[PDB]
């Protein structure tokens, strides 16, 4: 279910799915589901959503398990696996962030 | 007074490479460039535009960039189906007013 | 502050609950509100375009030399935190210290590393760590730096402010490739780097607009300056700055700033020099850090710290350790330094660099000029007379000139005699060949015209027509850079400026005129100033049997430092000769003297304080007495403050 | 005589001051672990509207351009100004830059009459907070970002927008 | 949102491709400039100096033609010709002047 256009902190949120390029409609998009007892299913970025769990991973790298460093370096390379320099498709307006 | 002058290409570019031309001439004062690109026997479209401080925005990546005395533009794909001639023009915010010609063929 | 089930394809369980704990400071919440996972991939797409991405990462293969020595004989460990009374016994003791409380002491100042600005905002997330800065601004706030260091990476930033209150910033985030800090968004370090060794790394953050306005009069040389930074060890770089930075300290370089590629490199050298230094301390990884490298580090970094701050007014945070400052106190507390002539060089040199390294400070601790007084009287008694100096004596003596000319340039001083012995053993040393060897240093860029006992020297007849009368006759040099070479020489010389001046010498408001003296003469209990016009106070007056075609060259020898309330009338005496002269004298006759040479038409020439029955031999043995030209004359001013002339020997 | 003499020696210094090895770390560095990098800012000047004014009642008829004493809102081209001498006006009682300051429904006016004057300077400021009032007040609506006190107009331009730069030679009219 | 043009009035000519407009998307500037293109050129301005809205408004440089209606959101810009004479018979196109995603359609022709 690839989202193109739809416009949450941490407390309110406890499921998120990740998938890859192929899997999607060419894109790196996650939803955020929060916890039927599903009531949003909004369509955040796939690109900030790694890249801040990679950033916490690192700076939590102090007294990271051993589970954690192969989701940690798995994420490596998959953030580079994307490797999106640029995307086509979900055209449409916007006025700012 | 202002005018825009390019520099002629011949070379086809090669197929998978990126492109940069220079439109530049005499020394502008007030007036933003803006880029178009017409395949031929097709109505120009309207490339990225650069007011010599910040780009415009095209869905199509043509991230074309200008300096202090000079415009440039680049495309990082010469795809033979991208084989067109390509516009520089000269405009204040709307009404483009100058513009010279160039040749991009790819093959 | 909840638990997330991470979905990807399997599924992972992040316990924010009790990762708190284990990594105080973080902030889960802001980090979050600061990525803006809702974002539509256009934004994307235009903030990515908008910072300026550079390609070709070439400059690889560089070579990594080594510079922490190993841990040798059985030197104990030293705390940085721990120095007491009693830890070792003096320089013959090998010691150690600790890196871990070294690296907290020198990194003891936390902050905000990465700001909020729109530059830094969009690329990096926020950083607070500890750290080190070296700040300075020019030209009026029109344009700063900051260098804010860490122990992992550095960071640049030139931000310079023109006109309607827009700026202009830039980034060179200097370290290893993987401790550089955390991106956001798209971005990538492969994409940003513009070189690459084989485990560091030199990006650059900026925007296309801001890139190009520092392209209009600023153009880098990555790939030199990285392999300068990766090639050379910290104390060899430190060195190398500190000489580029002495170079154009003269010339009237640091007078007033410019906005070139040379000035904001130099920024970025002395940023990289501190944090060379900064990283292989840090680098050690709780191991040891020999005694002599650290003194040797730390002095070259207070050397570059005093000429940044002289020339430049800049600003430096943290990088001191008060540790190893008593450390060097300690050590060197030991040790007399009226003795400290009687040494071997390489122990003098690390007593030298331990005294600058325990006292930064002027005025703490007049003393050490003694040592250093000492220091030269030793090498002037054991060199060669008349001989341009050996390069391991300059090294020796250019150590050791930085607590003299500290004291020199304050306002008020007690270490009188000592000063005045130094300055008339420096000007006893600045002879023709000497000069020559400097000038075709400063000509050549060498080692040479950093430091010479000239500049110390009390020698103020050296005007530029002289100095070019007495080239290099070396292939004349480059037949064009001796005017450069005479300039530097005459601006590392001028007397209004630099602060070179007879404020702490006694006796010398009995001259009233600053520019017709020749030069100052300190013996014991008597001072000569010479000086071509009669209008000097003082016990006595002599004149020169000089042609008239040429200075007066007059002598007045001032008694007990007691200005005299005029100057003496009437005719001025006539310097006496002795027609007999036996050049044996078996016992130490003259020990005390000043042997002086002039020249009728050319003047002054040469001098030499006669300080042991040594120096007396070499005067007498070798052919110095020249009677066949009649155009050089031998004045022995006797401290007893008479002026005896030498007719001839046997 | 020549009576032998002892060498020469240096003067004797003073034993060196002690050491405290009691200062805490907070006393000798600098008494507070947090801190702030440092920053330099500057500070610029602004725009001042001194001597010349606005004049005593007025002698016109209406907007027409005429190389004489009569016309409403024109003058002739000055050719040598940069915003700040044509602030001068050095014209028999000029109001303005122009003869009258420029106004949203008098701009048509001059835009027709604009033949290869492209780049003109209009009398209009800011006293760096907005609200740019040239001589009459009314806080005249101009859309610009690049620029700070500087305004001109063109044939394809109507809301006064603001010159990037002020050292410009700007004709006035 | 939406924009129709293309008139011609003449005696001469076929006018093949007579009458097309296009608008939509990215972000709408008033005004509809018209650009006529010789053979052999890049581009030259007829009357679409000062159009009013994405209808156009009536303009003139050195040449004299016609402009009608002024409307932003659906209009009918049109056209017409000063009763064309030799030579003068080239493509002539049109902008929508969005500035941002600013749209240009292919019409009119010659003989």
């Amino acid at each position: 279910p690839c989202c193109h256009v739809t416009q949450l902190a941490l407390e309110n949120i406890s499921d998120i799915y990740l998938v890859s390029n192929q899997t999607c409609d060419g894109f790196s998009l996650a939803s955020l589901n929060s916890p039927n007892q599903l009531v949003i299913s909004r369509c955040a970025n796939g690109l900030n959503v790694v890249s801040f769990f990679i950033s916490i991973l690192k700076r939590s790298s102090s007294a990271l398990t051993g589970h954690l460093r192969e989701l940690l370096t798995t994420l490596e390379t998959l953030y580079g696996s994307f490797s999106v320099e640029d995307l086509f498709g979900a055209n449409l307006n916007r006025y700012a962030w | 007074d202002i005018r825009l002058t390019q520099s002629p290409s011949s070379l086809p570019a090669s197929v998978g490479d990126r492109v940069t031309i220079t439109c530049r001439a005499s020394q502008d004062i007030a007036t933003y460039l803006a880029w178009y690109q017409q395949k031929p026997g097709r109505a120009p479209n309207l490339l990225i535009y650069a007011t010599s401080t910040l780009q415009s925005g095209v869905p199509p990546r043509f991230s074309g960039s200008r300096s202090g005395t000079d415009f440039t533009l680049t495309i990082s794909s010469l795809q033979p189906e991208d084989f067109a001639t390509y516009y520089c023009q000269q405009l204040r915010t709307y009404p483009i007013t100058f513009g010279q010609g160039t040749r991009l063929e790819i093959k | 502050l909840s638990e997330v089930k991470l979905h990807l394809d399997s599924h992972y369980t992040i316990p924010w609950t009790e990762l708190m704990a284990k990594v105080p400071g973080l902030s889960p919440e802001a980090l979050w509100r600061e990525a803006n996972v809702t974002e539509d991939l256009a934004s994307m797409l235009n903030r990515y375009k908008l910072i300026y991405k550079t390609s070709g990462t070439l400059g690889i293969a560089l070579a990594e030399p080594v510079d922490i020595p190993a841990v040798s004989e059985g030197s104990m460990q030293v705390d940085a935190s721990k120095v007491h009374p009693g830890v070792i016994s003096g320089l013959n003791s090998p010691a150690c210290m600790l890196s871990a409380p070294l690296e907290k002491q020198l990194f003891y100042y936390i902050g905000t590393m990465l700001p909020n600005t729109r530059p830094h905002s969009y690329v990096f997330y926020q950083l607070r760590c500890h750290l080190s800065y070296v700040a300075l601004s020019i030209n009026g706030d029109k344009f700063q730096y900051t260098g804010a260091m860490t122990s992992k990476f550095l960071m640049g930033t030139y931000k310079r402010v023109t006109e309607k209150g827009d700026e202009h910033v830039l980034s060179l985030v200097f370290g290893k490739t993987k401790d550089l800090p955390d991106l956001r968004g798209p971005f990538s370090y492969p994409s940003l780097t513009s070189a690459q060794s084989g485990d560091y790394s030199l990006v650059i953050v900026t925007t296309f607009v801001h890139y190009a306005n520092f392209h209009n009069y600023f153009v880098p040389n990555l790939k030199d300056m990285f392999s300068r930074a990766v090639t050379m060890t910290a104390a060899s770089y430190a060195r190398y700055v500190l000489q580029k930075l002495v170079l154009l300290e003269m010339k009237g370089g640091c007078r007033e700033p410019e906005l070139d590629t040379e000035t904001l490199t130099t920024m970025f050298e002395v940023s990289v020099a501190f944090f060379k230094v900064g990283h292989a301390v840090g680098e050690t990884g709780n191991g040891c850090v020999d005694l002599r490298w650290l003194a040797k580090s730390f002095f070259e970094l207070t050397v570059l710290k005093d000429i940044i701050g002289i020339c430049y007014g800049a600003t430096v945070k943290g990088m001191q350790s008060y540790g190893l400052e008593r450390l060097a106190a300690m050590l060197m507390a030991t040790v007399k330094m009226e003795e400290l002539g009687h040494l071997t060089t390489e122990k003098q040199e690390y007593a030298l660099r331990l005294a600058t390294v325990g006292y930064p400070k002027a005025g703490v601790y007049s003393g050490l000029i003694g040592g250093a007084t000492s220091v030269l009287l030793s090498a002037y008694n054991r060199h060669p007379l008349f001989q341009p100096l050996h390069t391991v004596m300059r090294e020796t003596l250019f150590i050791g000139s930085h607590v003299v000319l500290r004291e020199l340039r304050l306002n008020v001083t007690t270490q009188g005699p000592n000063l005045a012995l130094y300055q008339l053993l420096s000007t006893a040393l600045c002879s023709a060949l000497e000069i020559g060897e400097v000038l075709r240093g400063l000509a050549l860029g060498t080692e040479s015209g950093l430091f010479s006992p000239c500049y110390l020297s009390l020698r103020f007849d050296l005007t530029r027509d002289k100095l070019l009368s007495m080239a290099p006759q070396e292939a004349t040099l480059d037949q064009a850079a001796v005017s450069n070479a005479v300039d530097g020489f005459l601006g590392r010389l001028s007397l209004e400026r630099e602060d070179r001046d007879a404020w702490h010498l006694p006796a010398y408001k009995c001259v009233d005129r600053l520019d017709k003296v020749l030069m100052i003469i300190p013996l014991i209990n008597v001072t000569f100033i010479i000086s071509s016009d009669r209008e000097v106070r003082g016990s006595a007056l002599y004149e020169a049997s000089t042609t008239y075609l040429s200075s007066s060259l007059f002598l007045s020898p001032v008694i007990m430092n007691k200005c005299s309330q005029g100057a003496v009338a009437g005719e001025p005496r006539q310097i006496p000769k002795i027609q007999n002269f036996t050049r044996t004298q078996k016992s130490c006759i003259f020990c005390g003297f000043a042997l002086l040479s002039y020249d009728e038409k050319e003047g002054l020439e040469t001098t030499t304080y006669i300080t042991s029955q040594e120096v007396q031999n070499s005067i007498l043995s070798s052919n110095y007495f020249d009677f066949d030209n009649l155009h050089v004359h031998y004045l022995l001013l006797t401290t007893n403050g008479t002026v005896m002339e030498i007719a001839g020997l046997y | 005589t020549w009576v032998p003499k002892p060498n020469v020696e240096v003067w004797p210094v003073d034993p060196p001051p002690p050491v405290n090895f009691n200062k805490t770390a907070e006393q000798e560095y600098g008494d507070k672990e947090v801190k702030l990098p440092h920053w330099t800012p500057t500070l610029h000047t602004f725009q001042v509207p001194q001597n010349y004014t606005k004049a005593n009642c007025t002698y016109c008829n209406t907007r027409e351009y005429t190389f004489s004493y009569k016309g409403c809102c024109f003058y002739f081209t000055k050719k040598k100004h940069t915003w700040n001498g044509c602030f001068q006006a050095c014209a028999e009682l000029y109001p303005c830059t122009y003869f009258y300051g420029p106004t949203p429904d008098i701009l048509p006016v001059v835009t027709r009459n604009l033949n290869a004057i492209e780049s003109l300077w209009v009398g209009v400021y800011r006293v760096g907070e907005g609200n740019w009032t040239s001589l009459d007040g009314g806080t005249f609506k101009v859309y610009q970002i690049f620029g700070s006190h500087c305004t001109y107009v063109s044939k394809f331009s109507t809301v006064p927008v603001s010159h990037h730069e002020c050292s410009f030679l700007k004709p006035c009219l | 949102q939406l924009v129709q043009s293309g008139a011609e009035v003449k005696k001469p000519g076929s006018s093949v491709k007579v009458s097309c407009r296009a608008s939509g998307g990215t972000f709408d500037t008033y005004a509809i400039s018209w650009v006529r293109q010789a053979p052999g050129h890049g581009l030259e301005w007829m009357g679409g100096i000062i159009p009013v809205s994405g209808t156009a408004n009536y303009a003139q440089k050195f040449q004299g033609r016609v402009t009608i209606t002024a409307d932003e959101s659906t209009g009918t810009a049109y056209m017409d010709l000063s009763s064309l004479r030799s030579e003068d018979t080239a493509v002539y196109y049109c902008a929508r002047v969005p500035d941002y995603g600013t749209n240009t359609p292919f019409d009119y022709w010659g003989q």
